[PDB]
């Protein structure tokens, strides 16, 4: 169905300022809007979006209000300026998914049979991506219901277009990477990976702590996946693995040795050239 | 021979009752760690120069 | 029952546990490999079985605490390596 | 003679001194040499006859061989002694490098991309 979704910075800025301008008026918690984008093969692209009047009550999670005519006429109005765009799904800025999401998704599945839900965090505090992508599906199991509606995650990333790229480059004057080389290849890849892995393990720790003491709704799929995780850890004490590891490392170090030798030779040549060329400049002054 | 064996000069063993010395053969030095060090030294040198 | 380390088991153990003689045990494991219940490989000349993967199962609430403890002393290695790599290569960029 | 393993000449000359008594130091040398020979025999042997130790170490049959073996424990009797050696501790582990080699590569990177 869907493999990857790509998000442009334009919709992010639109989400941010919509949240600001609607939350300044009063103490609302969640806001809703509709996205526009394009399809190609199994890859989805999001270009722009517009807001919509939405109301929800904190007293109960079964009462809420959206506007149909607003959405219809606003889509018709954006049609007259660019016909390539089309309705693809909706977004809500909630920190975490709510109970009513299934109902709203069913409500606006009429305009797009393959609606995709997107969650944007407006005040991130970590290095992770602010966007999360979900798609509805029907799940089946042993007993309880033949089918049940459930969300499933889809990989998301932030893309860029040429004009958008030059705009965001002009906007990001203060912050720019120091060097491109082993620096950006090391810190941006390895340390952040350790951070993310530790965070994930902490979250699963928290859920496991919630069980066998507290609420205790023992679920079995999580247990099956945990067994699969704990069974897949390799063993590094095997003799053959150690021998192969040593062989490959010894094979690899020779190349660095050779490159260092070449660099030393080039440095000596440069020193000779500079000294010879510069020693012949003092006598010209007389 | 014993004194030579004790300090790690050779890896052989001798049978007093019999008399002969049975050398121990073990070769596969490329799987050993030591070439890594033997390259580390020169690499550091070439980086300093 | 057996731990992840040292999962190799002999023919006579199967023969005693299943109350059959040796000559059929191969076929048994063959069947156990055919229907995909367990994944592994089997030797003949040395009378050994190398067992690799078995299906998961449900288990009570006093057993998951073992997995919780394993996560407990798993997270600390990641944290320690994080700190070591961060401190060792500080001046490469502040 | 003492620098290398030749030991028979030491005890042979210990009964031949042309200078004077010198007996205050030859006894200390004898004790140290006997102790180090006992230390050496412990390595590279899994079988030896009981009388062979009496031949190698110059106490012949004074009952001191059993007390001496009490000092250096040994294991078995039946006119035989045995020793066990492992020496596989250093091999079969790649975890021990995993940190020092990471430090070495980090050092290479650090002194490879700093402006001097």
């Amino acid at each position: 169905a869907v493999q990857k979704v790509v998000v442009h910075p334009l919709v992010l800025l639109s989400v941010v300022d919509h949240f600001n301008r609607i939350g300044k008026v009063g103490n609302q918690k969640r806001v809703v809007g509709v996205l526009l984008g394009s399809w190609q093969k199994k890859v989805l692209d999001v270009s722009n979006s517009f807001a919509v009047p939405f109301d929800e009550d904190d007293k109960d999670d079964s009462v809420w209000f959206l506007d149909h005519d607003y959405l219809e006429n606003m889509y018709g109005m954006f049609k007259k300026v660019n016909a390539r765009e089309r309705i693809v799904g909706w977004y809500h800025t909630g920190p975490k998914l709510h109970k009513n999401d299934i109902a709203i998704n069913e409500l606006m599945k009429r305009y797009c049979p393959n609606s995709v839900l997107v969650i944007i965090d407006v005040k991130p505090k970590d290095l992770g991506l602010p966007t999360e992508a979900y798609i509805s599906v029907e799940e089946v199991h042993d007993d309880g219901t033949p089918t049940s509606k459930t969300f499933e995650h889809v990989t998301s990333e932030i893309g860029a277009e040429e004009a958008e790229e030059v705009g965001v480059e002009h906007l990001l004057r203060d912050i720019k990477d120091t060097t491109v080389g082993t620096l950006s290849q090391r810190i941006t890849n390895q340390v952040h990976g350790l951070k993310g892995l530790n965070s994930k393990l902490l979250d699963i720790r928290s859920y496991l702590e919630k069980v066998a003491t507290g609420k205790l709704p023992i679920n079995h799929q999580i247990i099956y996946q945990l067994q699969d995780v704990f069974n897949l850890l390799p063993d590094v004490s095997l003799q053959e693995f150690v021998k192969a590891f040593y062989l490959k490392t010894n094979d690899q170090m020779v190349v660095v040795y050779l490159a260092s030798l070449i660099r030393s030779v080039v440095a000596l040549h440069n020193l000779i050239n500079n000294k010879i060329a510069n020693r012949d400049a003092e006598k010209k002054e007389g | 021979v014993a004194k030579a064996i004790r300090d790690g000069v050779i890896e052989a063993s001798i049978n007093h009752e019999k008399g002969y010395v049975q050398s121990k053969e073990m070769i596969d030095i490329y799987s050993t760690r030591e070439p890594q060090l033997a390259f580390h030294q020169r690499i550091s040198f070439c980086l300093d120069i | 029952t057996r731990p992840a380390n040292h999962r190799q088991l002999t023919f006579e153990e199967i023969a005693k546990s299943a109350k059959i003689t040796v000559n059929e045990v191969e076929l048994l494991v063959m069947k156990a490999l055919s229907v995909g219940l367990v994944k592994g490989s089997i030797d003949e000349v040395d009378k050994r079985v190398h067992m690799t993967w078995v299906q998961p199962r449900v288990l009570d609430l006093q057993q998951i605490k073992g997995m919780k403890d394993r996560l407990e002393f798993w997270c600390t290695d990641v944290k320690s390596m994080e700190m070591l790599v961060e401190h060792q290569a500080h001046d490469i960029l502040t | 003679y003492l620098m290398e393993g030749s030991y028979n000449k030491v005890f042979l000359a210990k009964g031949n001194i042309p200078a004077e008594s010198y007996t205050f130091f030859i006894d200390i040398l004898l004790d140290t040499i006997r102790d180090e020979i006992a230390g050496c025999i412990e390595k590279a042997y899994e079988k030896i006859l009981f009388t062979e130790a009496t031949r190698i170490l110059f106490f012949n049959t004074p009952k001191k061989m059993t007390d001496y073996a009490k000092k250096r424990g040994w294991v078995l009797g039946p006119n035989n002694y045995y020793s066990f050696a492992s020496q596989q501790q250093k091999p079969e582990d790649t975890t021990i490098p995993s940190t020092e080699l990471a430090k070495q590569v980090i050092e290479y990177a650090r002194q490879l991309e700093m402006i001097v």
